[PDB]
C-alpha cells in the first residue's frame, strides 16, 4: 500500500531468458503492469494486464502473476535494454489509488 | 496519433514558482484523466496526483498541498502545474500521463490502473 | 372507493434485477399508488425526493409516472441525482438537471454477492462522448482512444466497454450491492390518473 519492493541488480547472461520479480502484499486481488525507461527518454509501457502485450514491441516481453509475485520476462536480443523497469497496480486502504515500485536497473553486458 | 508534449527545461531561483505546461493531441482530451509523476536523478518515480478532466478537483497525495497546484485549459486541451515556494530538494524531471479511464474510481476492476502514454518531461532545476 | 393498486411490489421485491448499462424501465398506467407504504418502511437506506415534499406525495395527481430500476456499488450511490457525475451519473443513467421524481436505494447484500462472487452485474465505461438525460446505451461498439479504428478487433487501445462488479460476501458497507429504483413523475398534459389513495 506504500511501496512495491524490487531488486536493482539484474544482469545474468546477455544471451538467455531474463526475469524481473516484484513482491507486493497488495497484489493478490488486483492486477499489475510493467513499463520500461531508457535513460532520460520518455518511458512507455511494455505490458498491461500482466498478459496483454502492447502495440509497441510485443516481441520479446512477457508477464505473469503468481500470488503476491509479478514476473516480467525477456527472451532474446537482450541488448538495447540498458534501462529501468517499473511496476504499477491497484491499491486498497483508500490512501493511494496507484503506487510505483522502486524499479529495477536492467543492465546487460 | 496520440501525442503528449511538455514544456522545455525551466531554470529558476529557490523560493520562486514554476509553471509547467503539457498538451495532448490526437484524442478526446475530456475523456481521460491527467496523472502527474516526478523523478529525481538516481531515484525512482513517485506518484504526484491526478486531475479529472471534467471538473479539475485534484486528489493530491498526502503532504503535497499548497506547493503544488493543478489546472487545465480545456479550450486548448492543456494541463498546467504550478510549483510555488520551491525548495532546493525539489529539482527533478516531471511527467504528465494519460490513463485509459476518466478517473481512477470509474474502473473498480483494477485492470486499467496504468498510464499509457507519457511526454518527454520537464527538468526543473534551482540553486 | 378504494380499488386496485400499482405494481410497486413487482418492481421492488422482484427477482434477478436489471443491471445498470441497460437500466430497466416500467410505465405505470392508470392506477392508484400508495407511496406512504414505501415511506413508512424502514428497510430502505436512502429515500430522497427532489420534486415535491415526500410526506404528501399522496395528494398530487400525475399521468405518466415512470419507474427505473438498476443496481449500483454501495458506496457510489449518491451519484443518482441531478448534476452529479461519475461512472453511474455520466455514462449509464443520468437524471435531467430539471427533475421531479424521488430516488430510493436499499442494501441487498444478502440477496447478492454470493460466496464465489456475483460477477454477473455489468456496468458501462468507455463511452465515446457524454450521455444525454434518460438515455439508454445498450450498444456494444468497441471503444478506442484515437490512434486507428479497430473494426471489431479487441486489443491494446481497443477495449470492451463493459465491466463486471466484484461483489463478495464480506466487502464492507462501501463495496456492497445496492438496489436503486428511481420513481420519476410526469405531467405531460392529458388527464391525470395516478392520484392518491383518497
Ligand atoms: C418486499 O418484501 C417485504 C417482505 O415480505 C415486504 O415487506 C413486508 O410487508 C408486510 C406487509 O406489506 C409487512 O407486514 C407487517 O409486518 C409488521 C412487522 O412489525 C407488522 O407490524 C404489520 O402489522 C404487518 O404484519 C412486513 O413486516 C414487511 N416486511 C419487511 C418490511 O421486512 C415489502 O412490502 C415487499 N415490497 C413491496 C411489496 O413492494
Amino acid at each position: 500500500s506504500y511501496e512495491l519492493t524490487q531488486d536493482p541488480a539484474v544482469s545474468v547472461a546477455l544471451g538467455q531468458t531474463v526475469r524481473i520479480t516484484c513482491q507486493g502484499d497488495s497484489l493478490r486481488s488486483s492486477s499489475a503492469s510493467w513499463y520500461q525507461q531508457k535513460p532520460g527518454q520518455a518511458p512507455v509501457l511494455v505490458i498491461y494486464g500482466k498478459t496483454n502485450r502492447p502495440s509497441g514491441i510485443p516481441d520479446r516481453f512477457s508477464g505473469s502473476s503468481s500470488g503476491n509475485t509479478a514476473s516480467l520476462t525477456i527472451t532474446g536480443a537482450q541488448a538495447e535494454d540498458e534501462a529501468d523497469y517499473y511496476c504499477n497496480s491497484r491499491d486498497n486502504s483508500g490512501n493511494h489509488p496507484v503506487v510505483f515500485g522502486g524499479g529495477t536497473k536492467l543492465t546487460v553486458l | 496519433q496520440v501525442q503528449l508534449v511538455q514544456s522545455g527545461s525551466e531554470l529558476k531561483k529557490p523560493g520562486a514558482s514554476v509553471k509547467i505546461s503539457c498538451k495532448a493531441s490526437g484524442y478526446t482530451f475530456i475523456n481521460h484523466a491527467i496523472n502527474w509523476v516526478r523523478q529525481a536523478p538516481g531515484q525512482g518515480l513517485e506518484w504526484m496526483g491526478w486531475i479529472n478532466t471534467n471538473t479539475g478537483n485534484p486528489t493530491y497525495a498526502p503532504g503535497f498541498t499548497g506547493r503544488f497546484v493543478f489546472s487545465l485549459d480545456t479550450s486548448v486541451s492543456t494541463a498546467y502545474l504550478q510549483i510555488s515556494s520551491l525548495k532546493a530538494e525539489d529539482t527533478a524531471v516531471y511527467y504528465c500521463a494519460r490513463i485509459p479511464i476518466r478517473d481512477y474510481d470509474y474502473d473498480g476492476s483494477g485492470y486499467y490502473y496504468f498510464l499509457d502514454y507519457w511526454g518527454q518531461g520537464t527538468l526543473v532545476t534551482v540553486s | 372507493n378504494i380499488t386496485n393498486l400499482c405494481p410497486f411490489g413487482e418492481v421492488f421485491n422482484a427477482t434477478r434485477f436489471a443491471s445498470v448499462y441497460a437500466w430497466n424501465r416500467k410505465r405505470i398506467s392508470n392506477c392508484v399508488a400508495d407511496y406512504s407504504v414505501l415511506y413508512n418502511s424502514a428497510s430502505f437506506s436512502t429515500f430522497k425526493c427532489y420534486g415535491v415534499s415526500p410526506t404528501k406525495l399522496n395528494d398530487l395527481c400525475f399521468t405518466n409516472v415512470y419507474a427505473d430500476s438498476f443496481v449500483i456499488r454501495g458506496d457510489e450511490v449518491r451519484q443518482i441525482a441531478p448534476g452529479q457525475t461519475g461512472k453511474i451519473a455520466d455514462y449509464n443513467y443520468k437524471l435531467p438537471d430539471d427533475f421531479t421524481g424521488c430516488v430510493i436505494a436499499w442494501n441487498s447484500n444478502n440477496l447478492d454477492s454470493k460466496v464465489g462472487g456475483n460477477y454477473n452485474y455489468l456496468y458501462r465505461l468507455f463511452r465515446k462522448s457524454n450521455l444525454k438525460p434518460f438515455e439508454r446505451d445498450i450498444s456494444t461498439e468497441i471503444y478506442q482512444a484515437g490512434s486507428t479504428p479497430c473494426n471489431g478487433v479487441e486489443g491494446f487501445n481497443c477495449y470492451f466497454p463493459l465491466q463486471s462488479y466484484g461483489f463478495q460476501p464480506t466487502n464492507g458497507v462501501g463495496y456492497q450491492p445496492y438496489r436503486v429504483v428511481v420513481l420519476s413523475f410526469e405531467l405531460l398534459h392529458a388527464p391525470a390518473t395516478v392520484c392518491g389513495p383518497k
